[PDB]
RNA sequence: GGAAGUCGGCAAAAUAGAUGCGUAAGUUCGCAAGAAGCAUUGGCUCUGAGGGCAAUUGCCAACUCAGAACUGCUUACGGCGGGGAAUCCAACUGUAUAAUU
RNA sequence: AAAGUUCACCGAUAUUGCUUCAAUAGAGGAAGCAAAAGUCGUAACAAGGUAGCUGUAGGUGAACCUGCAGCUGGAUCAUUU
RNA sequence: AAUUUUACUGUGACCAAAAAGAUGCGACCAAAGCAGUUUGCCGACUUGAAUUACAAAGCAUGGGAUAACGAAGCAUCAGCCCUGGGGUUAUGUUGGUUUUAGAAGUCCUUGGGAGAUUAUGGGGCCGCCGCGCGGCUUCGAAUGAAGGAGGGUAGUUCGGGGGAGAACGUACUGGUGCGUCAGAGGUGAAAUUCUUAGACCGCACCAAGACGAACUACAGCGAAGGCAUUCUUCAAGGAUACCUUCCUCAAUCAAGAACCAAAGUGUGGGGAUCAAAGAUGAUUAGAGACCAUUGUAGUCCACACUGCAAACCAUGACACCCAUGAAUUGGGGAGUGCCUCUCAGCACGUUUCUUACUUCUUCACGCGAAAGCUUGGAGGUUACAGUCUCAGGGGGGAGUACGUUCGCAAGAGUGAAACUUAAAGAA
RNA sequence: GGACAAGUCUGGUGCCAGCACCCGCGGUAAUUCCAGCUCCAAAAGCGUAUAUUAAUGCUGUUGCUGUUAAAGGGUUCGUAGUUGAACUGUGGGCCACGUAGUGUGGUGCCGUACCAGUCCCGUACCUCGACGUGUUUUGACCCACGCCCUCGUGGCC
RNA sequence: AGCCAGUGAUGGCCGUGUAGUGGACUGCCAUGGCGUUGACGGGAGCGGGGGAUUAGGGUUCGAUUCCGGAGAGGGAGCCUG
RNA sequence: GAUCUGGUUGAUUCUGCCAGUAGUCAUAUGCUUGUUUCAAGGACUUAGCCAUGC
């Protein structure tokens, strides 16, 4: 059956790029998906979505712009210490200049560079570049 | 896909997203409630009462009005079933199958579905049994 | 595919402790089976006693006569071929005498066109096969 | 001394009750099995367990089993399997030449 | 207060018997792998001259043959609109 | 009274040396070692820093991802405040007979302010089948229903799905009754075989056992193995329809269980056809084979075993995304032909939809060593992470030996090594 | 000779003697054997044997393979184990101006187009008075930002 | 793939021995304790601080100078402290 | 330093193993050795047997 929802989203909208479609519909959408949205559109990856609202959970409408090239979610979402950061950006990433690992920490989801900054660290959820 | 087979089906119903009733209605609250007690009086299941209501008095989802479940409802009335349905209808059939086996038993594909049935039984008796809707030491037989 | 568990460490040791068996280069290092049959007791060099001398031939597509020795080593009273090389240096080796013997390479495989032949001959009477040939010494 | 006797261990010797432990090959899974083998055993003075009936108390009956201290042997009625490894034949219990089988 | 007597306890060592592990001889009966190509054939590779192969049962100097069910990895992707 | 715990993350606590990283100093450099430097005196500056640590342990910060408890909701019901009543301490000290009055407990009653669910309905009579009035006494607050699972109702829906009876159809073989007269059968060619004691052939019947042609297909049903005449029966299974019910009940699996073509085994039946073994005739250098005539076990049924197949799609199960065009099977929604009752019916034409077997030569992207795969992918993979599970490790020895479990047996499962070889293999 | 840096040099042997870790060389002209001469590597060092680490993504957690190369169990059920859907919520004002995109209104509305008019074709045009740009300027959004908030409503004040 | 109980196995009660607690031990009582999260048995082996190889993850070695344990040909008893 | 090369074919693209290559306070044996500094040295097998002195 379906075991990750965070895994689900993050497959369909890489997949979709692949194509080169213009829009995606994710379902069945949750709390973790939308605020990973929102890290990747907030570093301008994306662009604008909208959630659409049934009595369940909800689907989402994601409008690309042709400038993301992949997106996918780490599992199991092992532990990244402060000090681990690099050791995870040399492996998955294309380079250091850019790209972005998402973590989870405990002040909330936010990728690598603003979890530095504030010298924190936790489980790691995925990454897109 | 279903639990215990190859079948592939889709066919639900699917709920309305306004839940308020439709205006047109009268069938107050409390004519609902006791048009529920009347038919289970009568011995009808949790599930053929929410069909009667549907097909002959205009109800549909008799939680939008009322804002209660039917097996809710009949529970505080003291009026449940015994052993929820779902069980009960289970080990009716499984009795049905066994009593037809007595007579033939060169009926292998039978034999092949009792032990399907069977295995549906000790899952939901376990759940059952887990979640207090059964007493502790329940078995089937 | 495989199991990602993050609480499955104890079906991952488990496969890989059975599945480890399955390399012959593992399992000869873990089974105490090659010892046993292994005329050097898991040794470099072993010295033994020259019982006579015979001569075999390549194989097929070679022709030759390869000029060994049979000795009986003295740790454990076994027999096994050993091979004399270079040019002559069968007329230094005598009858009764003791050797020193080595390993042809390859630990244990035959090597060459010589069948079955593993060992080779290194010192006899204690002076150096090689250093006799150069005539760097002297036989006792 | 120990089968050297004799066609041939024939005849004799030999084992032996009970209790605790222990018991092989083979097998038709029932057996083989008391396989094989080891230990204890007397006398005297005590202790514990195993019940019934009347109102916690009183009275009363049966010998079995377990344990301890002391003390002794000249190994001491009768009665009571010797054991093991194999080959041939017949599956087995049974019958059968009264008076040589 | 030594020598000595009796009993309990710890217990070396020996004999006997079981159990277990590692090495070892053996008349005969077989198997594998090499060497030389010695004898007899031609089972497979082409429709290999009876298409081949899998499972099973029987037979026979040798490769093998025969019956039953299956497969194409076939020698056919195909012919009452 | 009250009165949450764990893992993960930040920073402290707590940690012989030697070794390891390193901070300082030309031991002539270095491997080293902690020491050493003053343009000179009765001295001065002094150093020898600071780190780490499989897991567990210990104070305290957050609460995002997690997991441990609890519940299964009618198993629950309980306003708050304020009067006013009814019913140990001190007594200078010690020991007792004493007691203040309080505080609790219950039962009464007086101010007020709240309420997350209207006090309404019933009992309720009379006079005007209904009809309001008068006095009246009596006794609804819970997340939502997953394009996850289960159950229900309906078309008495759909189909070579399964088990039982009763019949039907020609055919092979053997009989019976008539007719006829010299050959028939078989092969590349023949010969074993049958035949004036009437074979073969023709017509009509009888018995027995097996099997259901054509229709029959890149069609249907079943977990696989498998399943094909009709009628009557018994219990099931999937898809579709639904503003029915329920509320995480789920996915996948060591151990364990049930089923499983053909051949084979045991005991009773049955015995038409075909046919391992065997027997004759040919062919051949030979022929134990292929071909011909036969023929036993088997082939069929019931009840017990066995548990192996090229048991194959040589492709494990669950879930998501993914380009097109024609077809086909079942259910549902929205001009033409037949039409006195399994009939407000049955087929067809046009457009959508859910499920199933797939096809493209005018089918993607993409992938692959290639052949090829492509909406049950062999794609979405060095831009490598959805979840679970079964196997592999150069070719042989070998699925062999020994041990053990199961089996009446045949066999099945588990399963090495010594030796030997540079290739074997794929497209 | 190649892997692997370094001779198509000169004598001897003739599938012999021997080399060769692997591929191979030697049957009368041997780039490979036994020697002479040159040369190459590294050097007070340098060969050989055995074990072990890296080469090895040929043990794969990072990170393998299973249609045909070795490898998916004959099919279902099933316990321990491993893995498991969404939800209770991440404020509001003013500051102040910097900045900031949307749309919002209005503002001028040139130049062109367009709209309604005039001459007037044909069966084209010419004249005359709003509609649309694009100059400015409102409303929210966000980024820079100090304070306050009984930081939902109440109920106080 | 089961292990442990006569003759201590898991616990209880008064006791005894020890420096002291304790099934360490005597008598009595109960029926427990461990195991597919691998008990019981077998093989190799003194633990650790650490060495070798090193993109990273790892693989391997450690009798040996520091710390701990054990022994004095084989195995048992004991005096003095 | 995050590196690879020779062998299956008449040629080609693969799977796959054999062989090559660098270390080792890692042991032993062979050949050869002027100076100096620092150094391990009867564990491996037989916790085998021991003259004499301390
Ligand atoms: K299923
Ligand atoms: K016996
Ligand atoms: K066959
Ligand atoms: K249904
Ligand atoms: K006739
Ligand atoms: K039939
Ligand atoms: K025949
Ligand atoms: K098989
Ligand atoms: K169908
Ligand atoms: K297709
Ligand atoms: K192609
Ligand atoms: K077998
Ligand atoms: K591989
Ligand atoms: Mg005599
Ligand atoms: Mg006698
Ligand atoms: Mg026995
Ligand atoms: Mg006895
Ligand atoms: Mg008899
Ligand atoms: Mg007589
Ligand atoms: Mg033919
Ligand atoms: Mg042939
Ligand atoms: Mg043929
Ligand atoms: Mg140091
Ligand atoms: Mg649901
Ligand atoms: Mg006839
Ligand atoms: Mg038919
Ligand atoms: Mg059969
Ligand atoms: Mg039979
Ligand atoms: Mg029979
Ligand atoms: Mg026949
Ligand atoms: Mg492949
Ligand atoms: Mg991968
Ligand atoms: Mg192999
Ligand atoms: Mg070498
Ligand atoms: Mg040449
Ligand atoms: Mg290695
Ligand atoms: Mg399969
Ligand atoms: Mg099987
Ligand atoms: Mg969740
Ligand atoms: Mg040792
Ligand atoms: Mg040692
Ligand atoms: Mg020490
Ligand atoms: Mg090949
Ligand atoms: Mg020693
Ligand atoms: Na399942
Ligand atoms: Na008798
Ligand atoms: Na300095
Ligand atoms: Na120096
Ligand atoms: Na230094
Ligand atoms: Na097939
Ligand atoms: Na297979
Ligand atoms: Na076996
Ligand atoms: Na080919
Ligand atoms: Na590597
Ligand atoms: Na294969
Ligand atoms: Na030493
Ligand atoms: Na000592
Ligand atoms: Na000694």
């Amino acid at each position: 059956t379906m075991m990750s929802v965070l895994a689900n989203a993050l497959r369909c909208i890489a997949g979709a790029e692949r194509r080169g479609k213009r829009q995606v519909l994710i379902r069945p959408s949750s709390k973790v998906v939308v605020k990973f949205l929102q890290v990747m559109q907030k570093h301008g990856y994306i662009g604008e979505f909208e959630i659409v609202d049934d009595h369940r959970a909800g689907k989402i409408v994601v409008n690309l712009n042709g400038r993301l090239n992949k997106c996918g979610a780490i599992c199991p979402r092992f532990d990244c210490t402060a000090r681990d950061f690099e050791k995870w950006v040399k492996n998955i990433l294309p380079s250091r200049q850019f790209g972005f690992v998402v973590l989870t920490t405990s002040l909330g989801i936010m990728d690598h560079e603003e979890a530095r900054a504030r010298n924190t660290g936790g489980k790691v959820l995925g990454f897109f570049y | 896909v279903r639990m215990h087979g190859n079948g592939h089906g889709k066919a639900a119903s699917a709920l309305p997203y306004r839940r308020t009733p439709p205006t047109w209605l009268k069938s107050s609250s409390r004519d609902v409630i006791d048009a529920v007690c009347k038919l289970a009086k009568k011995g009808l299941s949790p599930s053929r009462i929410g069909m009667q209501l549907r097909d002959s008095m205009g109800i549909a989802q008799v939680k939008n009005v009322t804002g209660r479940k039917i097996l809710r409802i009949l529970k505080h009335k003291g009026m449940a079933p015994e052993i929820p349905e779902d069980l009960y209808c289970l080990i009716k059939r499984a009795t049905q199958m066994r009593k037809h086996l007595e007579r033939n038993t060169k009926d292998k594909d039978t034999k092949f579905r009792l032990i399907l049935v069977e295995s549906r039984i000790h899952r939901l008796a376990r759940y059952y049994r887990r979640v207090k809707q059964l007493p502790p030491t329940w078995k089937y037989e | 595919t495989k199991t990602n568990g993050q609480h499955a460490a104890r079906k991952l040791v488990r496969l890989r402790r059975k599945n480890r068996w399955a390399d012959k280069g593992w399992k000869k290092s873990h089974t105490f089976v090659a010892q046993k049959a292994n005329p050097f007791g898991g040794s470099s060099h072993a010295k033994g006693i020259v019982l006579e001398k015979i001569g075999v031939g390549a194989k097929q597509p070679n022709s030759a006569i390869r000029k060994c020795v049979r000795v009986q080593l003295i740790k454990n009273d076994k027999k096994i071929i050993a091979f004399v090389p270079n040019d002559g240096c069968l007329h230094f080796i005598e009858e009764n005498d003791e050797v020193l013997v080595s390993g042809f390479g390859r630990s244990g495989h035959a090597v060459g066109d010589i069948p079955g032949v593993r060992f080779k001959i290194v010192k006899v009477s204690s002076v150096g096969l090689y250093a006799l040939y150069r005539q760097k010494k002297e036989k006792p």
